[PDB]
């Protein structure tokens, strides 16, 4: 029994060991109560404004659309405290944790932005924070490891499986199944068991709300499409949510194509996997013929995940949102292009969304279109990775 | 069939609890796994709980994680597991056999087909670890359709509604969780639950998680449980003796015999 | 002859080779014209808002003032695009450069934040950017070197002298003296020859303007003091300017004490040097008995400078502002404390200002005081430096 | 005194331009520097421009930067420079001696005291490189008070007001900058300026920056300049021959003699 629907069509649910169901029901109740509590909403709003820096800018690109009929705006979640959108919903979940009498926080992280967010919120609000991170990601997103530890978080490298995000997720959940009495699992994406896909959407939906207000102010109309990268799905559902009932607005989610879908080395289960049950949810996943979960791949740690949040699988199924993929090389070119022509260094995750917008423009340059890309994070964490690549290519 | 029903009735007569080892099918290889299982049975195992190797076993600690990894290193697939199960049942007609499954392996190419396969090889029960009673309808329906007992979990934090559901939906045995957390002999883990389950006419309770010693088996029986499950303690003996398959079986026999002896009241 | 006063009392002036005086007079004229041009002001305002993310938050500390009668706010220039206050005036000077028909930009940088700002503004506004950086700073502020180069700026290591900020300044000025016909020298601090101290103040003064509005909104009164670190002087004069005529508001500038003033290894010429002429200005400097310019020292590259902007020397002389120093170890403790108790990683420069505020609180914990620290930048550039130190100490 | 006035009058009679070498005092050491300077004079130098080593010489390129560094490595101080200047004047009573100074070295312990010291050792002019005419009042006042010629710069971008100021404020000679930028033989660098300076009765013009060859000296004279200054070209000969002090002086003599020969019309 739940207060809210755990499913989005066929997708979602609460596929966790029985031991964790009371924790999930407690969290759901706490969320529903908080959502109608004016004091909770005021505290959350105050942190978002005065601590995190909301609202974030909506930046019109000045150069990269030259000679085309595309107008491109960037929603600047890269300017949020911590450097990514992940900070929004962590502030909300941390307040929920306090509301529920929890003193510790467990989090998983891939790009380390959710890890950084979990650590900074725990430091601010007086919680003891431990973060699981795949050992491969500890290396390729190292600046965030340093940032997490300087803020007093325990960072635990995960060497099992692919040593990336799915393996951090596994260990976080294993931990919680034993520590839920005192620890809140601050899941960092719009995936996992109910109520997390719902909570994460509601605590990220100010992205799209602000975007709508800002684009109406600057252009006097809604966008033709909003475009966001999709790992687990939080920045995209945060951008999409307030536009779902605006049927004229395209919702475009961009999964990582890795080395190419045909290589099998990608992270695009929504469009190239099939439905399975894993990480507490029924959702599209990369899996073997036998039903073993496949390891994903992306140049971007934040998108290196073999499943996807259930609300995206649903929005796809009914045709409300469209999902595409972008390869490592396409993302790298978008990264370089934004750096050199707009003076913004984007996260490699966000670069996948930008790459697809650039394709929409370049493929049809006389098509009139007003586009918004969710620039979900800044690229400081990626600069050493990207430089090393742009040295094995000359450059 | 009625293999669990027949087992518990016999144990009841003999004033005995059940001792039920867990191992991963195909750990450390198919042939040695089959020998291990025959040894477990010869040493006094009343029933078996057998894991099908899964890529991401979220209810298991490192010991059984590494059992899964060993089986995969031997190339073990669910298909090969079902071949093993058929062979085991061919040798041992009455021992109850329960599988430890993760949901995706059951769901993968059809829930109904999975339970149909279980029936064909002579499996008696299936415990899907990441499917709570709330999500269980198509699993327990398919299970009952193919004469498989669906197993459900009574955690220490169980409320009355869960107790009533577990008692109603479950067959064969009720899993009485010793503690929160994941499987592991390192972490050792209630009469009010045992009594309430009996009041609601639930399947007999087997206590599991963290049971690694004969004293814990005796204590579970004394508490009113119908028996006890031990996994990681068994698997550690396998892990310890990989280079010594002969000592592996000797130490397994010694341990299982000692655990079974403690179930006798 | 000039349009504006080049002096602040005895301090300031235009002590450059004769060859550069027309360039300085041109720049002054361009600035005076721009300051009364509604279109220039609108373009500058639009970039500050929609590209850089102004206004920046004013954050009340929740934990580090516990048990005292100090209320401490942080002006969050760390949330500005680029990660430091340096971005504000670079956007203004870049617009000035365009106004003057220049196609290239020269800049110096120490912490690399002005370098990053110069590079991002040049990429946005279509200018070719070269940046001088001391070789010691190339190493200890390496993340910003990567950021500058990814945005297409040329970064030129300077090995002469101390291989730090003063040496980058020297080379930038040498370059400009030959390239002024086509290059604008985008000086990055409130120092150097007139009109730069004035221009930099006016293009940074929104820091204090916003702070005043924000503190009035939240507290209904002006601060008892505003506190800012002082290298060349730009973030401090930017915070101070709008409060200069509010005589009740203390203005406290914090120079780097390095290993301790008594060691001679510091960057605190305002209070521990004597007046000299160098880098185009008459100002306090660290100098030998003979009048050779001394090399400075600070753990912070951005404060490692042996002089100070002339308006600070003036405000000190008349007693309007007070200047103090903070050692490496005091700055490191403030850095750690902000990370762990407020979840904000500050620049090591900014940590000097925070350290002094913490001293004001700790020394007199029952003194009622409302303080604002200018958190001039974020500490991502410093995390590898700080970690290496906090390993040679155990920790 | 009137050493520049006397020099230019004599050169005028002989139909000659001045050739004026620059070196850094104390480069590569005090004793060798004194020998270098005697060699410059014996080889035909009409006047001298001499730099006092300064920590941050912002109008100088790498060649003279490294001359300053060499002198500092020899421990050369302004005090030692003034001792050198006294010795030079003791040996050479009529040659005009001009100093190349940076402002802080003049300002350091009193502008008036600096120019008083110059007078005491027999210096004839001081060029403060980073003090434009706009900032020059206390410098030129102190200079004239102590019978020192203050030297000012006529850049290629000079307007009429600058020309009139330079003509009025300056004594001894007017510095005619060949080009923008900083000192350097690598970078080679106007009649309208030369003519206007003469119209306003300015001190005779010496062209400087980038002059490294006899052809450039001849060309400056042909243009109507009273002579030419060469620094980096001279200093490169010092730098090249550090391990060979004897060849250093021979090559200096050859070069200075060739440059001076080209000044003769
Ligand atoms: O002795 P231990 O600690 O290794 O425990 C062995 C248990 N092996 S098992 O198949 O019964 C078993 C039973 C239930 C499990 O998860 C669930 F409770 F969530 F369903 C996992 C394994
Ligand atoms: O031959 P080069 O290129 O080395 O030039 C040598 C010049 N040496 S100097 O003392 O006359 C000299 C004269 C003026 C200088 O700067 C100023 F113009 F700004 F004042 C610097 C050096
Ligand atoms: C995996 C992580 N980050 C993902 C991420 C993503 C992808 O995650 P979502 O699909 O949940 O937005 C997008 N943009 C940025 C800047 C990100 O850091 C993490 O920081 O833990
Ligand atoms: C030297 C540099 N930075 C100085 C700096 C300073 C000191 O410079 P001002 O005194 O000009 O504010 C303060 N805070 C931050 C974040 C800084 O980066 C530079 O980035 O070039
Ligand atoms: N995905
Ligand atoms: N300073």
């Amino acid at each position: 029994t739940t207060l809210l629907n755990p499913y989005f069509g066929e997708f979602g649910g609460m596929y966790v060991p029985q031991i964790l169901m009371p924790a999930l029901n407690q969290l759901e109740e706490a969320f529903v109560s908080a959502q109608k509590d004016p004091e909770f909403q005021a505290q959350f709003a105050d942190l978002l404004k005065n601590y995190a820096g909301r609202p974030t800018a909506l930046t019109k690109c000045q150069n990269i659309t030259a000679g085309t009929r595309t107008t491109l705006y960037l929603k600047r979640e890269d300017l949020l405290h911590g450097g990514a959108h992940k900070t929004n919903q962590v502030l909300g979940q941390a307040l929920l944790a306090k509301r529920m009498g929890k003193s510790e926080i467990i989090a998983e992280t891939g790009a380390g932005q959710h890890g950084v967010a979990s650590a900074l919120a725990s430091a601010l609000l007086g919680l003891k924070c431990r973060i699981y991170m795949g050992a491969k990601d500890v290396e390729r997103q190292s600046p965030n490891v340093f940032r997490m530890r300087l803020m007093g978080a325990e960072v635990i490298p995960v060497h099992s499986g692919s040593a990336t995000l799915k393996d951090a997720c596994n260990e976080a959940l294993r931990d919680w199944s034993g520590s839920y009495e005192t620890a809140h699992y601050m899941l960092g994406t719009a995936a996992g068991p109910h109520p997390y896909p719902t909570i994460v959407r509601e605590f990220q939906r100010m992205i799209g709300e602000e975007t709508k207000a800002q684009i109406l102010d600057k252009e006097g109309r809604l966008p033709d499409a909003v475009i966001a990268c999709v790992g687990g799905g939080s920045n995209a559902i945060g951008m999409f949510a307030d536009f779902i009932n605006d049927t004229s607005v395209g919702l475009i989610g961009v999964e990582p194509g890795g080395h190419g879908i045909e290589t099998g080395e990608h992270g695009a289960p929504l469009k190239h996997g099939r439905v399975g049950i894993y990480f507490g949810m029924k959702a599209p996943m990369m899996q073997t013929a036998d039903g073993q979960i496949e390891e994903s791949y992306s140049i971007s740690a934040g998108l290196d995940f073999p499943s996807v949040g259930p609300q995206h699988a649903y929005l796809n199924s009914i045709g409300r949102a469209d999902y595409v993929s972008i390869t490592d090389d396409e993302a790298l070119e978008a990264f370089k292009t934004l750096c050199r022509h707009e003076g913004i260094i984007p996260a490699l995750e966000s670069s996948h969304a930008l790459a697809h917008a650039l394709k929409m423009m370049r493929e049809q340059p006389e098509k009139e279109q007003l586009l918004v890309v969710n620039l979900s994070g800044r690229g400081d964490k990626d600069i050493f990775t990207v430089h090393d690549i742009l040295k094995a290519r000359g450059e | 069939m009625e293999r669990y029903e027949n087992l518990f009735a016999q144990l009841n007569d003999r004033r005995e609890g059940a001792f039920v080892p867990f191992v991963t099918l195909g750990d450390p290889g198919i042939e040695q796994s089959l020998k291990i299982i025959d040894t477990l049975i010869d040493a006094g195992a009343d029933a078996l709980e057998l894991g099908v190797p899964f890529s991401d076993p979220l209810a298991d600690g490192p010991t059984i994680q590494n059992a899964n990894l060993r089986a995969f290193a031997a190339g073990v697939t669910p298909a090969q597991c079902f071949e093993m199960l058929a062979l085991i049942r061919e040798k041992h007609p009455t021992i109850p056999i329960g599988l430890l499954m993760y949901a995706n392996l059951v769901f993968n190419n059809g829930i109904d087909a999975f339970y149909a396969r279980c029936e064909q090889v002579g499996v008696d029960s299936v415990l899907v670890a990441d499917v709570p009673v709330e999500e269980s309808a198509p699993f327990r329906q398919a299970a009952l359709r193919h004469n498989i007992a669906p197993i459900f979990i009574c955690p220490p934090n169980a409320d009355d509604d869960l107790l009533r559901q577990v008692a109603s939906y479950g067959r064969g045995y009720t899993y009485l969780l010793s503690r929160s957390g994941v499987t592991g002999a390192e972490n050792r883990g209630l009469h009010h639950l045992i009594e309430k389950l009996k009041e609601y006419h639930a399947a007999p309770a087997l206590q599991g998680f963290g049971i690694s010693s004969p004293e814990q088996v005796s204590a579970a029986v004394r508490a009113g449980a119908a028996g006890a499950i031990s996994g990681s303690a068994i698997v550690k003996i396998i892990e310890k003796n990989l280079a010594s398959p002969k000592q592996m079986l000797a130490e397994l026999r010694s341990f299982v015999s000692a655990m079974k002896a403690a179930s006798r009241a």
